[PDB]
């Protein structure tokens, strides 16, 4: 049993190419869940939005 | 970039030349100049020449035929 | 008249710095501008869309603008007839030449309420005291005709009526129109009237710091390791002798 | 609109013949001309959109 | 010590028109360098003070224009010659890229691909040029081409519109424009700077393609007034246009402003875009069409990879120098073709003559070059 | 962030919020008589009836 | 053979930031000039966004802008980037400068010349750039300081109404300044890099003014990096204004469109003009008033032509040091002054200071260098 | 433009220097790094801070008088 | 523009006063009429562009600054268009 660390430079850190995959694969997922608990964080602290507006207007 | 004096290797050549305000501008301006680009020109029709009146001469019956084709059209609708 | 005050610092839900504006109390706002504002002010820049996302909603939206009668087109006679209202256009309102707002209001330009907020030093606090401040003209003093009293305004000699109180309503669901309600209500509107960005603007700059808080020591971590080798570099000098 | 081998039109850039359907028959145009969403309110009147 | 050499500014100026070594044997085909250097700046500086008058705004844009070839003090000249100027520099990189072509230049790629670099964006350039003042031409020229965009595959729809700033050319189309035509040709002069350093590690070709090492003269005297000499020689034909003859090479349709409901049946793009127009329009497909556009111009990058010849101008090629002036007298057909209706003789032979092209280009002249290879023993 | 900032930039030239008009129009047929074409502006192009 | 050292593009790439020997010494107050070309091309970069949308037209000059900060898809986001990049360019050109004398960098004439070029510039750019949304504040702005060359004698009259196109400020005057505010950066960036030629003739300067020859370093790794991280930091910086604080460094009232009827009684250049504003109303002079404007600017220049010391640095130099400093705290006086009125506390104070400022540089600084070399025994 | 190799002339010089992954970033961080900026706050102080506080005094002491002339201004009118 | 041209100072002046155009708004937000100044030009006709429509049987009749560079020929095309004129032979219609 090494080290996390270790194990993630031999699979992916050390070829530039699987180190750049790496990358591109980590930002794309990084973007999203970054998205989600920063708006989450934005809204959580607020409430004066147009979200919990909408309930009142389905109709017209 | 390249410099005079590391251009290249010349052996045996003597040059002679003139000051400007030894000579004139224009020796023989039309005595020498005429005869010179009559032979160039001569030297040179075959080549340059032909592609254009190929050129020529289907603009013209180009734009011949196209007048043709609709002004001349009627023509004959006779009934 | 050379002399002046300056605005306190009203706690509005906006003052924060992540802090949304109030969508219900930029609604109220918004009826506050039709009802009383409207018919003496202009505000050139906002329309019914911008309304859209913001406060109402998309059939909601056609329904005020249809609720006044703007000039369309010319029409194939070289018409320019009415129509009912679209969405499209904005709040070109009370006056056509701008000197007909002086004919009207006795010399005196109400001037565009797009601008306001962000044109007037203290921001909303300046029009939120200018409106809910009102107050009567001690001694010395004068006035010429109705050039009503105003502590928060430059000289103290407005031109402009206080259309405060005028308890006039609308806020649905329930909602008591008073003096301070409503100037509060105008204000946050005005706020949004000015700064529509408001909003993304910080929920962005949330971002911006929360992304630099992630950077800022990582980009400087790999400085670090970079310059570590100079950092811990050992000298000896050995001369000959 | 009443130019070309079709009766229909000629879209002169290129030249493009659609017929009286607005169909292309020849030249470039890679499709027939757009249809429009449209219904008959009456024999008098139309409503394009 | 002659601070001429030592400077770290006038090395560059030394090494770019004075002490610089060249063939003591260039001819006139040489100086459209210059010619383009001077068009450069001269477009830049006419379109400049146009620029302190001009607007784009829709609505304004038109009267702008005649305000100042009639209100603005000496506006005319400064508009004309600009508009001028324009078809002077088209000239000229089409004399350039003739030039070079026949006399092997090519052989230097990066100085030959620079160059095809600087002719896409003066053309970029030129293009959104006449839009500005928002004539007839200026609105469907303006539609015409741009939408060619709309041929590509799966996205082509999605960057027509991104371009447009709108569904159609309006608004957020002419700003963009005049806007793009302002930062260009700054950047083409940098991209030029970056041709010439280039050309610099090699020194200049000349009619012979022998290669001069053996008889140089200095840049100083020599070259310098024979430039100034041809830039007179410019000045005159620039002059001739703006002073004599300034709608000879204009459209008259571009005056009377735009209109998104008409189009009048003739229209095609300015001059130096025909022969191109030609070749798009002589093909029965969208996507062919514009295809066989971009190649029509992205294939002088081609040319280097065939050269076949053991020879490298073609100042002792017969069997090629006849295809070069076949070329030539072909680009002119298409040119004429390109300024007729799509309409009888027209078509066809403008159909002929776009093969043709593409047939002389790819296949015989390559051809031609081995042909003299053999014939001389080579 | 190079996303982002990239996007914003790439997005301010792709069409302005505010040229996103037209809808409906109503053309009434009987001003049209038989063989004519009639042209008019619908969504800021040519409409043909 | 590494083809990053004799390809003719890649050289220039590598003398600039790859194997360029540094000193392994410096510090934070060498950043600024990364920042400055970043700034240089952000500005650039958002201001062209800025053209595909602003117009000119006195008309419709502020409607432009509003319509990009409302309705453009994140126009606000570019606009005041835009605007809060062009104060971040004085923070930095301040900055850059500041560090230059403290460390006596202006020893090397050519570089520090083409700097003083590079300020008049960006100063020039930035007058003109404010002028453009056509505010209050862009009418008198672009009018109180424009006047100044009417002070010129004998054709300051002439100049003044040539520069402006008219009899005032008008039609005629914002699409010029427009115009040039397009063209300058452009300008400004070819300087630069003359700038940068100078500049690597001699290599950096240091903190110690002493020589690091002994000791350098590659600008490979060490100040990439360290060109990043604080490329990092000015971005932080930047984006705190745009997105918490737009307008804290911007005059409110150039909100509220132009008007030649009123006049604010306030009015002030922005901020990175208030040193300039007070020295020249610090003086009961049309004439003086202006020249003593200029002398305010055009006196770095004169700058080394007053070094006294035998050290480079002011690393070493306490007498120095506290000069530097008050010439520092004395610039944010006037700084302070011109931002308010011209009556009782602050005509006298910004008085003292405009002559301070003119004495510490022409006398004071001179002779602390002086008595240091004597109390050295130098 | 100047190339290491033709920089200048160093004789005796030593120079041990350790691998980057081999070493920490951060060495001693906060135990050595406060102690240092302290040192060289204080080593700057009096050379940097009083033209500041000179302002500083300037600032408060006018504005308080610019209120003061006017505002304060009546003060007395008595008659 | 007509000033250096062919007609004088006080010339120009009288046939600028010989109609009355729309001068800008008045305290009260006006917009009388005015004699003729010199300044402005020669902004005619229709108002809306269709009102040329409505008056000449759905024609537009063209700026004429335009003219002579608008249409090909120039001159001598509006010269023949006008001095031309003539009559419709057979085959032929024509509608009003
Ligand atoms: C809640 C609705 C209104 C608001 C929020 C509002 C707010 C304002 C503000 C902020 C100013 C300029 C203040 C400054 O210069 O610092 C102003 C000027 C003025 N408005 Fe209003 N107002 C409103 C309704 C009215 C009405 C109903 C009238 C008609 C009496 C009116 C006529 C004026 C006039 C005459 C001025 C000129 C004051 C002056 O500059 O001397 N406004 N208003
Ligand atoms: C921005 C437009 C251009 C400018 C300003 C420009 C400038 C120049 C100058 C000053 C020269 C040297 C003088 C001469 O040979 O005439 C030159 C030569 C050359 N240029 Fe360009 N040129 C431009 C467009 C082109 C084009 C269109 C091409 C070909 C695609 C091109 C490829 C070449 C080549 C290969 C040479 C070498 C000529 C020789 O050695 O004989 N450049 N150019
Ligand atoms: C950056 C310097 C330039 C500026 C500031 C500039 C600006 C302008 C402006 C404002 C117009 C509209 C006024 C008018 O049409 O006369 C215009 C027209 C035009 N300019 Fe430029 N331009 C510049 C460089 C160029 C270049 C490099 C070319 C390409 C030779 C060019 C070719 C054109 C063309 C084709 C037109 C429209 C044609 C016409 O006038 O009918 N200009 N330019
Ligand atoms: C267009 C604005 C400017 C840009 C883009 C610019 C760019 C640069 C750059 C990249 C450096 C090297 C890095 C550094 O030392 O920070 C530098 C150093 C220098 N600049 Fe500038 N600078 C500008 C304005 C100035 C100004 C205002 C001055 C002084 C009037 C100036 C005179 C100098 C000097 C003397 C140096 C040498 C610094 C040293 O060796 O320590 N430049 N500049
Ligand atoms: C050539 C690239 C540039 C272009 C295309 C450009 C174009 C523009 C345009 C169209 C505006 C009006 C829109 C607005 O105000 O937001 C503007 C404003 C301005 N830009 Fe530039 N400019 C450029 C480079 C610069 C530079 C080098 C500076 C100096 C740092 C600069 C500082 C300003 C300033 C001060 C304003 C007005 C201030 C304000 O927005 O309130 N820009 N620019
Ligand atoms: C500002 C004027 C100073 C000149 C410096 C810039 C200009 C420049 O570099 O000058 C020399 C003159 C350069 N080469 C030649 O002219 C040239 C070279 C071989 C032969 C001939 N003639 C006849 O055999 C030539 O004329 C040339 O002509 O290039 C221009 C495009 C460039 O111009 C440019 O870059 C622009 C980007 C400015
Ligand atoms: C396009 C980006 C590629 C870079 C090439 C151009 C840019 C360029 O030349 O790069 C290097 C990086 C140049 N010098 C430095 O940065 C620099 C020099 C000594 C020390 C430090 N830092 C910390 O001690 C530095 O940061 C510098 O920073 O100058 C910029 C003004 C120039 O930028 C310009 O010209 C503009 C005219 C483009």
């Amino acid at each position: 049993a090494p080290t996390l660390t270790a194990r993630l430079y031999s699979l992916l850190f050390r070829r530039t190419s699987t180190f750049a995959l790496t990358i591109v694969v980590g930002a794309l997922f990084f973007e999203r869940a970054f998205d989600q608990g920063a708006d989450a964080i934005y809204e959580h602290i607020n409430e004066g939005k147009l979200w919990k507006h909408i309930k009142h207007k389905y109709e017209n | 970039g390249r410099q005079f004096g590391h251009l290249t290797r010349v052996r045996h050549v003597i040059t002679y030349s003139l000051s400007p305000f030894e000579q004139r501008a224009f020796p023989h301006y039309f005595s020498k100049g005429i005869p010179n680009v009559l032979r160039r020109t001569r030297a040179c029709i075959l080549r340059v020449a032909p592609p254009f009146v190929a050129f020529y001469l289907v603009y013209t019956w180009g734009t011949q035929e196209f007048e043709k084709s609709k002004r001349k059209n009627p023509a004959a609708y006779e009934n | 008249s050379d002399l002046e005050l300056h605005p306190p610092s009203y706690p509005w839900s906006h003052r924060g710095l992540l802090s949304s504006l109030d969508h219900t109390s930029i609604r109220r706002g918004f009826q506050v501008y039709k009802q009383v504002c409207s018919s003496c002010h202009s505000m050139d820049y906002v329309a019914y869309r911008h309304l859209v996302g913001v406060c109402y909603t998309e059939d909601e939206a056609k329904a005020l603008a249809e609720e006044v009668e703007v000039q369309d087109g010319p029409n194939e006679d070289g018409e320019m007839f009415m129509r009912p209202g679209k969405l499209s256009d904005y709040f070109p309102k009370p006056y056509p030449n701008p000197e007909a707002a002086r004919a009207a209001n006795n010399g005196a330009l109400p001037p565009d309420l797009s601008y306001i907020v962000r044109a007037r030093h203290g921001g909303e606090d300046y029009v939120f005291s200018l409106l809910t401040g009102y107050c009567e003209p001690p001694t010395g003093v004068s006035l010429r005709e109705g050039l009503y009293f105003n502590p928060y305004f430059p000289g103290q000699a407005i031109g402009m009526a206080p259309p405060i109180y005028n308890e006039v309503l609308e806020f649905d669901d329930g909602t008591p129109a008073t003096m301070s309600q409503v100037a509060k209500d105008v204000c946050t509107f005005l706020r949004w009237a000015a700064e529509p960005e408001h909003d993304h603007r910080k929920r962005m700059g949330l971002k911006m710091l929360l992304m630099m808080g992630l950077l800022l020591p990582l980009v400087y971590a790999m400085k670090r390791h970079k310059w570590s080798v100079l950092k811990s570099r050992k000298l000896a000098y050995r001369p000959p002798k | 609109a009443n130019a070309g081998d079709f009766g229909g039109y000629y879209c002169p850039c290129h030249g493009s013949h659609y017929d009286a359907s607005g169909r292309i028959r020849k030249g470039p145009a890679p499709l027939n001309l757009e249809v429009p969403s449209y219904e008959f309110t009456s024999d008098d009147m139309v409503i394009v959109g | 010590t002659n601070i001429r050499k030592s400077h770290p500014l006038m090395k560059i100026v030394n090494n770019a028109f004075i002490d610089l070594p060249a063939p003591s044997n260039i001819s006139s085909w040489w100086n459209f360098g210059s010619l383009l250097g001077i068009c450069l700046i001269l477009q830049i500086l006419t379109g400049l003070f146009l620029a302190m008058h001009y607007t784009s705004d829709t609505t304004t844009a038109f009267s702008s224009v005649t305000h100042i070839c009639r209100d603005v003090n000496y506006g005319w000249i400064i508009r004309y010659m600009h508009a001028n100027g324009a078809s002077m520099f088209f000239i000229c990189l089409y004399m350039h890229v003739g030039r070079g072509l026949y006399y092997g230049s090519y052989t230097f790629l990066e100085t030959w691909n620079i160059g095809v670099i600087l002719l896409l964006t003066v053309m970029a350039t030129a293009f959104m040029g006449y839009v500005l003042p928002w004539g007839q031409m200026s609105f469907w020229g303006a539609t015409v081409i741009t939408n060619l965009l709309s041929a590509i595959p799966y996205i082509g729809t999605n960057l027509v519109e991104w371009i447009w700033g709108g569904f159609s050319v309006d608004k957020a189309t002419l700003t963009r424009f005049f806007a793009f035509h302002f930062i260009l040709p700054f950047i083409i002069m940098a991209i030029a700077m970056v041709h010439l350093l280039f050309l610099h590690e090699t020194g200049s070709n000349n009619p012979t393609g022998i290669s001069s090492d053996v008889d140089k003269i200095p840049f100083h005297p020599y070259y310098t007034i024979k430039d100034i000499l041809g830039a007179l020689l410019l000045i005159l034909a620039l002059m001739l246009l703006v002073l004599f003859a300034p709608d000879l090479l204009g459209d008259p349709d571009n005056y009377t402003p735009a209109n998104p409901l008409n189009t009048p049946p003739h229209i095609k793009p300015e001059w130096y875009f025909l022969f191109a127009y030609a070749i798009l329009r002589s093909i029965p497909n969208k996507l062919g069409g514009v295809l066989a556009l971009a190649f029509s111009i992205l294939i002088l990058a081609l040319i280097p990879l065939l050269h076949t010849s053991k020879q490298r101008s073609m100042m002792f090629r017969p069997l090629s120098q006849c295809l070069f002036w076949a070329l030539v007298a072909d680009l002119l057909t298409l040119t004429w073709i390109g300024g007729q209706p799509v309409e009888h003789p027209y078509i066809t032979i403008g159909q002929l003559a776009s093969v043709l092209y593409f047939l002389l280009i790819l296949v015989l002249m390559p051809t031609a070059g081995t042909i003299e290879n053999k014939l001389l023993k080579w | 962030a190079a996303k982002n900032v990239v996007s914003q930039f790439v997005s301010s030239m792709s069409a302005s919020a505010d040229v996103l008009a037209m809808s409906k129009i109503e053309i009434k047929l009987s001003d049209i008589p038989e063989g004519k074409n009639m042209a008019f502006k619908w969504r800021g192009k040519p409409l043909f009836v």
